[PDB]
RNA sequence: GGUGAAAUUCUUGGAUUUAUUGAAGACUAACUACUGCGAAAGCAUUUGCCAAGGACGUUUUCAUUAAUCAAGAACGAAAGUUAGGGGAUCGAAGAUGAUCAGAUACCGUCGUAGUCUUAACCAUAAACUAUGCCGACUAGGGAUCGGGUGGUGUUUUUUUAAUGACCCACUCGGCACCUUACGAGAAAUCAAAGUCUUUGGGUUCUGGGGGGAGUAUGGUCGCAAGGCUGAAACUUAAAGGAAUUG
């Protein structure tokens, strides 16, 4: 895939995990 | 089956004082009837002819101006000054590439208080032995002959009454001044007034309207 | 010698438009455009079709009052194409060759001091 | 420029800052020049201005506030009308002033 | 030293109320609490109280203001558009 | 790698320059690198030329044209007007014709 | 209880030998000492009170006068104003626009006065908390705090009553409703989060 | 109206067209170029103001004050964020008309945020010349920019000049281009990418097969979005570059 849109999907994939990540502070 | 032009009046426009002709063309209204007639209902138009079909010549082929219809007396609506343009194909044909182009405009008024906004248009031209294919100017050139073609233009305005300002701008008596207190910056060919708007006029004043008639 | 009007062909794609009007442009006569004397949608601007446009519009103009009109070609202009469109030329010959005189035309397409951003995007029409 | 030449009479020449001092100077037709600020109420500035022309004085009315005074003389206080006791080497005397 | 980070003033309110409305008082009560120069007398002695009413210490001229501020840049700009307008009536 | 010197065209010194809107797709594109060319036509054509100073007041009277400049993103300028493609070296020829 | 301050001005009586004072609402910039002028023929400046005719377009204006001489109806409110939009000569109308965006077309003798008024933003800070909302209406009037009628039992308001707390019925009232039904959105041409630029047109 | 062609849409409300006149916000057309300026981003209407700057000129002054730089800091296209104002235009979103097997798109309509501005953030771009800075040397050519020197040069005539513009020769410092290649390179090509196994002028920075991965983790900055710093296990014999023939 291309690669920004590569860069777009690990951004998302962060944002989620960071996400997830929280709720467990 | 209704045709209007059943119903349509008709008008012959006349120009004002100085030119060459003063019969212009024709015109269509509607029938003077009472409350709401053809006489304070328009009348208030303006004509573009150009000025070469008003002297004749076409060392004046350009130069498009507007005539402003202020009154009007049994069948014959007199016109006045409106402003002047450019002819499209003949400013298109100046505009050349390899050389400068220089423009400037000052507002200014009159003795009488006519206000306008009259322009300026020059390009840089070659000496007549240069070998390099440009000659372009030295944007202190470019400031020098604004500030002069401005101080030169608002001489001749407030010179009493665009009426003989109208008189001053067909013979170019402009451009060649310019020629004058330009040639000790730049070449500068192709000086030219090349437009000019009104935007404010004082009272009517019926009779120094009828002044440059007869 | 003759009595003037406007001609003021407004001839962009799609369409062509012709009218005369008083050298006034205030009140105006017999207009009819290039949408008018064929249907196909398409054939809006074609010459076939500008051109029975300027034979009903020279008519009228006989017809009521004028011997003689200038011209004032003009295309879409704005921030648009700013060529003249395909039914120009055609409009302009079908009426000089009706009888009319012609006099001293000029081309009044709208040209700016560029502004008012383009339409279609940085990307442009892509097809 | 103006406070070129009020800074010349400053470094070299004899002057007073202040209302109350500028009129012991007016008074005994000591100055030669009184500068008057931008925001100096009117009042002061229409009684200096009748002590100066009693004493046959030139008034300048300085087009700035109290505090650009106080600059033009080169203090950090603010001043309100300036009196040339003696022009030094500068020549606000006799010039547009 | 300093004391804190970026409540400033605004730590009065503590916790309460919400970080954002507090930013939005920090900003107008800093705004309102200041010392102003004032045209008539050249000096930094301009205050509030009761919105809309700005008195100077000494000189004791009262100028009516904006809300929070002395002048309002609304005001402003009309006292502006007012002086372009009062010049077209003499000349 | 590498298939122009200009790079696609005409910026050495410069940095950034404006972009133009394609006469014929309106897409965006640098004034530098925005293939260009002059309309020089008359109002009359082929044609019309002999009916126009047939049934026309003024013995010819001027035959003025119409003036414009004319501006094609790359792609466009490629797939109608003067683009069309030259061999390895043929490319760094710039002369008009 | 108001957001802007008042001006005292004293003129004196020009039929009596007495000061007569009028109350006006200040005007941002004019302060204590200043000379207000009052008058047809008077200067435009801010503070002075000028016939709608005889100003320009483009003043800018506040206290103005519905008809001449109420002593004052439109742009009052700490920051409002009017604009002068435009002159009929014949009938000396004056079109203005008022502080909402309607454009009245009043009297040009109709009287306003030069500037815009003080206190400005007022509105622009958070009450951060009830008590500041307290003490406001403390001095305006008893409409302070208001208990929503969807929590009041239904011999109290239309919105009362239900095992859960709902509004029942669409909450737009028409116009020609009767008191006691108008609660809610009364007359509503629209509704819903108003996106998009408003600024009549 | 719009298109390859159509359709959604606009039309007794006189649509589209024309005419006179006004409002708002934006942009600066043509002149515009292998032309200018700035550290870069960037920068094109006029005029006034405000401070700034290189090049040149120089028989002026100081006299080693410098070169380059971890940390640190100033600026930093666009989009984006906060609070006002602005909101003409174009228009991420969304809704539509069409096309398509499908068509969440390409084309057409509507149009939210945005686009503009003030106050604050954000600090990223193929932010490009994909090419560090200071110094030296090494090769031919004609253009152009700025400054300067040379003239019983041309043109402006007033009465001969003075000027201004132009011409010719030179010399600094510019942006570039042309031909060569002694030379260099894997080549494409390159007066630097040259003066390197005949390997050393000063100095800063980064890279060490491909994925994993700019991911995990910690630190730190940020309102957010995200920025900077930044691994490993495991996997894999290729990935890659330039050129040649198909
Ligand atoms: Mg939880
Ligand atoms: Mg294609
Ligand atoms: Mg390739
Ligand atoms: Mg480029
Ligand atoms: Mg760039
Ligand atoms: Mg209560
Ligand atoms: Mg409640
Ligand atoms: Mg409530
Ligand atoms: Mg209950
Ligand atoms: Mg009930
Ligand atoms: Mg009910
Ligand atoms: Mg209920
Ligand atoms: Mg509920
Ligand atoms: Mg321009
Ligand atoms: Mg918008
Ligand atoms: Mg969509
Ligand atoms: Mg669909
Ligand atoms: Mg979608
Ligand atoms: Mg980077
Ligand atoms: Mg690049
Ligand atoms: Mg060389
Ligand atoms: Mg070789
Ligand atoms: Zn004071
Ligand atoms: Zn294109």
């Amino acid at each position: 895939m291309r690669a920004k849109w590569r860069k777009k999907r690990t951004r998302r994939l962060k944002r989620k995990r960071r996400k997830v990540r929280a709720r467990s502070k | 089956v209704v045709d209007p032009f059943t119903r349509k009046e008709w008008f012959d426009i006349k120009a004002p004082s100085t030119f060459e002709n003063r019969n212009v063309g024709k015109t269509l209204v509607n029938k003077s009837t009472g409350l709401k007639s053809a006489s304070d209902a328009l009348k208030g138009r303006v004509v573009e002819v150009c000025l070469a079909d008003l002297q004749g010549s076409e060392d004046h082929s350009f130069r498009k101006i507007k005539l402003r219809v202020d009154e009007v007396q049994g069948k014959n609506l007199l016109t006045n000054f409106h402003g002047m343009d450019f002819t499209t194909d003949k400013l298109r044909s100046m505009v050349r590439k390899w050389q400068t182009l220089i423009e400037a405009n000052v507002t200014v008024k009159t003795s009488d208080d006519y206000v306008l906004r009259i322009f300026a248009i020059a390009f840089t031209r070659k000496q007549a032995n240069q070998v390099k294919r440009h000659s372009y100017a030295q944007s202190s050139h470019i400031r020098a002959i604004r500030k002069v073609i401005s101080e030169i233009l608002t001489k001749e305005v407030q010179g009493s009454t665009l009426a003989q300002l109208t008189s001053k701008l067909i013979p170019e008596v402009i451009n060649k001044e310019i020629e004058n207190a330009t040639k000790d910056i730049f070449p500068l060919q192709n000086i030219h007034v090349r437009k000019v708007k009104l935007l404010k006029q004082p009272k009517f004043d019926v009779g120094a309207l009828m002044a440059l008639h007869g | 010698s003759q009595v003037f009007g406007v001609a003021r062909i407004y001839a962009s794609f799609n369409d062509t438009f012709v009218h005369v009007t008083d050298l006034s442009g205030k009140e105006t006569i017999a207009r009819v455009t290039g949408g008018m004397k064929v249907k196909a949608d398409r054939d809006e601007s074609s010459p076939y079709a500008a051109m029975l446009a300027a034979q009903d519009v020279a008519a009228k103009c006989k017809e009521v009052g004028i011997t003689a009109v200038h011209v004032k070609i003009r295309a879409t202009g704005g921030t648009r194409t700013k060529t003249p469109g395909p039914g120009g030329q055609a409009a302009l010959r079908a009426l000089a060759r009706s009888g009319l005189r012609i006099g001293r035309i000029e081309d009044v397409t709208p040209v700016p001091s560029d502004s008012t951003r383009k339409k279609g995007g940085r990307r442009g029409r892509r097809l | 420029s103006i406070n070129q030449k009020l800074a010349l009479v400053i470094k070299s020449g004899k002057y007073t800052l202040g209302y109350k001092s500028t009129v012991k100077s007016l008074r005994q037709g000591k100055s030669k020049l009184i500068i008057i600020a931008a925001n100096t109420p009117v009042l002061r500035k229409s009684e200096l201005e009748y002590y100066a022309m009693l004493s046959k004085t030139k008034v300048y009315y300085f087009q700035g506030g109290n505090n650009e005074l106080g600059t033009a003389v080169g203090k950090l206080f603010r001043v309100g009308v300036v009196s040339i006791l003696e022009a030094g080497d500068s020549d606000i005397l006799t010039t547009l002033a | 030293a300093k004391r804190t980070k970026k409540v400033g003033i605004t730590g009065k309110y503590g916790v309460r109320y919400g970080s954002s409305l507090r930013r939005q008082v920090k900003k107008l009560e800093i705004q309102q609490h200041a010392r102003y120069d004032c045209s008539f007398c050249g000096k930094k002695t301009v205050k509030r109280g009761a919105a809309g009413i700005w008195t100077c210490s000494c000189c004791k001229k009262t100028v009516a203001g904006g809300a929070y501020t002395v002048s309002t840049a609304a005001a402003a700009t009309v006292r502006s558009t007012i002086r372009r307008l009062r010049e077209m009536v003499e000349a | 790698p590498k298939k122009r010197a200009s790079n696609g065209r005409n910026k050495k010194g410069r940095g950034h320059v404006k972009p133009v809107r394609c006469v014929n797709c309106s897409k965006s594109i640098p004034k530098d690198k925005a293939i260009k060319r002059m309309a020089i036509r008359n109002i009359v054509e082929a044609a019309a030329v002999r009916d126009l100073s047939e049934a026309s007041v003024y013995p010819e009277y001027a035959l003025p044209k119409t003036y414009n400049k004319l501006h094609y993103c790359v792609s466009c300028a490629i797939h109608a007007r003067i683009v069309r493609v030259r061999s390895r070296e043929d490319r760094k020829n710039r002369a008009p014709p | 209880g108001r957001g802007a301050p008042l001006a005292k001005v004293v003129f004196r009586d020009p039929y009596k030998y007495r000061l007569r004072e009028e109350i006006f609402i200040a005007n941002e910039g004019v302060h204590t000492g200043q000379f207000i002028y009052a008058g047809k023929k008077a200067s435009l400046n801010v503070g002075n009170v000028l016939p709608l005719g005889s100003v320009p377009e483009g003043t800018i204006v506040s206290n103005v006068e519905e008809k001449p001489g109420d002593r004052g109806a439109l742009a009052r409110a700490s920051g409002n104003y009017v604009i002068i939009i435009g002159h009929n000569p014949d009938e000396n109308k004056t079109r203005v626009r008022l502080p909402s965006g309607a454009k009245k077309v009043i009297s040009s003798d109709a009287r306003g006065v030069i500037g815009v008024i003080a206190g400005g933003g007022r509105v622009d800070k958070p009450l951060l908390k009830a008590g500041r909302a307290f003490h406001k209406y403390r001095l305006k009037r008893n409409s302070w705090p208001k208990t929503r009628g969807v929590a009041m039992n239904p011999v109290d308001h239309p919105h009362g009553g239900g095992n859960h707390q709902h509004i029942g019925k669409a909450s737009t009232i028409s116009r020609g409703a009767v008191s006691g039904q108008k609660a809610g959105l009364i007359a509503a041409r629209r509704t819903g989060l108003l996106r998009g630029s408003q600024k009549t047109q």
